[PDB]
């Protein structure tokens, strides 16, 4: 996790 | 001053206004007003209009109480949407007791009291620059919000483009036409999420502009067949909406946070302010995050803060210090969400900052190590503590803090606590569809 | 005076009016009229138009009776809705016997008689400031009212906003263009509930304005595709609708209720008035609350009065004294609902107040400790008594009160009692759907 | 009870 | 009876 909003495009 | 009385009468005379809204803000932050015909403008400007002051308390009001409606001349604004036979103008008004004493239950008067306390410490101005974020949802045939976003945009993307739509552009231009000072705008990280930044101004003016901005954004989005919401976290798994507050303290007309000869180009006053905000951060979270949904945003992985720390460059810090210095030196508090009452949030933030300044508290070391990597127990031994996880926990923390209680007075304290306790009790006893999806068939 | 005969003739001459309504008020409060062409204006102004005076009695009329239709020149109003070939104007007229004696069965003449009795006591004016509130219901395709409210607004909320709709704003502006003196307006507590307050005026003028206000509100709501109702309690579990009456008594052109050197800044005349209202409160409830539905509003928990007491700040007091003093010193009676006949309600209130003044009755101690806390027996030992719970109980209380009987005279008393007894008998023998939902399957 | 219209929103 | 047209509203 720790990065979900940015990588939500995938 | 910007407007005098004679200017007000002259302006309404040519503009042919017939309806005047004497708007004010209650405890929950929703905009209220009492409306008068233009023939009552003379009585309004004489501070003689009476109304039920218990409406400020919201749904926890008990008894009717008569208070006056002292309007502010500088807040005079003519609404661009003509109301058939005549135009509509608004005044933002203060609440006064029948004996002429300002009402202690008015959030705007409370903010003015906190600003007076700040002036008693030698400072002159307290500037605020807000960064309100909002979502745009499409309406259905029946004209009610749906769960579909207006665009599949990204961070700083040129997603809406030209060829119509671009509700953000229309909102920015319309706000410019109404006298707002818009700094910049961009598409936010989440799809259908937008941000518009204002120029920094005085605390009272900034809060008034925030309220007017919410009203205008909702109206314009309704015009475009869209729903605009300032809900902190309307959707799960998607970035939430924040209202990052850029705070700058001025002394004798110069920035008091700037010191060119100190490390990070920061003055001792700035360090005391940061220490004061850090000390009370877990306590005023109930005010800056007053809804149940506000704490679904305060979860890791979506750039929202979750721990009490300050930094110059970090992933989701509670307090961030922008690189710009000099006149534009400021401290940014990123835990505030747009659902918060601007006056109450500014009051508690200023009270915490002044408490840090008055007692000369020592700020902790800045965090630049990605505390998300280390465990909660692996960081508890440091000065890093977690923000309250639920509204009830934040209410418990807020009640215990003595300084934050005086930050808004006994009347606001009791009524806010009662309303928020009722709100939490309503939420905790509900049976949500998630529970049925998880347990109805399994058990 | 505001109009003379020559002014009326000239006004109709240029405005080209063809239809004149000689309107009046019956026992039940519904507006009645007889209509004449403009060619009969000379006969009308000569107090020569005859009509069936039994129409005042309502549905209990038994015999035709000829009566005269003396119009009041100051009530001349030109309706803004043109009737194609020519405009429509109205007069509010008094009812006179064929021998020139005023008709004892006319509520307006009864109010004038009570005002003459008041002048015999040395007082000059009796001012009334009403606070009528109403609900707005959406119409269906067939143009009949439904149970859906026009908005989900709140107390003093900015719910209707801009962008069309806002029927309250249109009503206020239109009333302003008709010569009404609107003080202020706001959204009421219940969804779809609104309130418009007039400036205080004379009793007869205030009652005429109340009737005209009801007519105009109904018409304008019908224009906007809405249904406006002054029903005391259209919905269960939702705030009701009142017609709080602010009463002020004047002597020699000055307020007789004000005394700067007395406690609460209240004169002895004001205390006698309060005592008179308290003594007869259970007796005139049948007049101020004349419908069966009126007593579904008089239930605890919705700020409507339920007990006979007076206070300056309390949760739902029968009599409330606003904080404003001096010329604006007044006593507010909150039991009245908009369904009441304004003339009859004002007559009984004034008669009770004069009875208190004439006998110098001693007002009871004000209550400021939330009578709702204790039980009925726990408060019966004090002076706090209960208002009648049904229309039949109020009718029984009203019949036994000798003073209240002469407040409206023998003719009005007998016809009102007969009509209300028939109304109650029709209601008590009905089988409501609630009974079938409760007992059809259980038993 | 004692307060139903005000808390009717909930 | 004796009153039906007037009382027909009920
Ligand atoms: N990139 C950003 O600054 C977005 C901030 C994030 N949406 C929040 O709720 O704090
Ligand atoms: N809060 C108010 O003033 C509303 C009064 C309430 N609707 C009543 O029926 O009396
Ligand atoms: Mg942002
Ligand atoms: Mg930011
Ligand atoms: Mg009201
Ligand atoms: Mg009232």
């Amino acid at each position: 996790t720790f990065r979900q909003g940015d990588m939500s495009r995938f | 001053a910007k407007y005098t009385r004679e200017d007000i009468e002259k302006l309404v005379k040519e503009e042919n206004v017939k309806y005047i809204r004497l708007q004010f803000t209650d405890i929950l932050g929703t905009i209220k007003n009492v409306e008068i015909p233009v023939s009552q403008l003379g009585k309004a400007l004489d501070n003689k209009v009476m109304f039920d002051g218990s409406s400020i308390e919201g749904f926890v009001r008990i008894e009717e109480s008569d208070m006056y409606l002292y309007p502010d001349l500088n807040t005079f604004v003519i609404f661009p949407w003509t109301a058939e036979k005549g135009k509509v103008a608004r005044f933002i008004c203060d609440i006064y007791n029948p004996d002429g004493t300002p009402f202690e239950g008015d959030p705007r008067n409370n903010l003015k009291r906190i600003l007076k306390e700040m002036e008693d410490l030698g400072f002159s101005d307290f500037n605020l620059g807000p960064e309100p974020e909002f979502f745009l949802f499409k309406l259905d045939e029946k004209g009610e919000p749906t769960l579909e976003l207006n665009d599949k945009g990204g961070y700083f993307d040129l997603a809406p483009t030209d060829l119509g739509e671009n509700c953000r552009r229309d909102i920015v231009l319309e706000l410019e036409e109404m006298g707002f000072e818009i700094e910049a705008s961009h598409h936010e990280v989440a799809p259908g999420q937008h941000e518009i930044d204002f120029k920094y101004a005085g605390a009272v003016r900034s809060c008034d502009d925030i309220q007017t901005f919410k009203l205008v954004v909702k109206t314009i989005a309704r015009k475009h067949g869209l729903h605009a919401t300032f809900m902190p976290k309307p959707l799960f798994g998607v970035n939430g909406s924040g209202m990052h507050c850029n705070l700058s303290l001025f002394k004798n007309g110069v920035n008091a946070f700037f010191d060119e000869n100190a490390d990070l180009q920061l003055s001792e006053t700035a360090k005391h302010f940061i220490a004061g905000i850090v000390k009370h951060a877990t306590s005023f979270t109930a005010v800056t995050n007053p809804t149940v949904n506000s704490y679904k945003r305060l979860v890791p992985g979506y750039e929202a803060p979750c721990y009490v720390a300050w930094s110059a460059q970090n992933r989701s810090p509670l307090i961030r210090i922008p690189a710009s210095r000099g006149i534009s030196t400021r401290v940014e508090v990123r835990s505030v969400d747009p659902a918060a009452n601007p006056y109450l949030a500014l009051s508690v933030l200023l009270a915490a900052g002044l408490d840090g300044i008055k007692n000369k508290l020592e700020a902790p070391a800045p965090i630049d190590r990605n505390i998300y990597v280390m465990s909660k127990e692996e960081r508890m031994e440091n000065g890093i503590v977690d923000l309250p996880a639920t509204l009830a926990e934040a209410l418990e923390e807020f009640k215990s803090n003595e300084v934050m209680v005086k930050a808004l007075g006994e009347h606001l304290f009791e009524h806010f606590i009662e309303a928020k306790e009722i709100e939490w009790d309503m939420f905790r006893t509900q049976v949500h569809p998630w529970e049925r999806e998880q347990y109805m068939s399994q058990y």
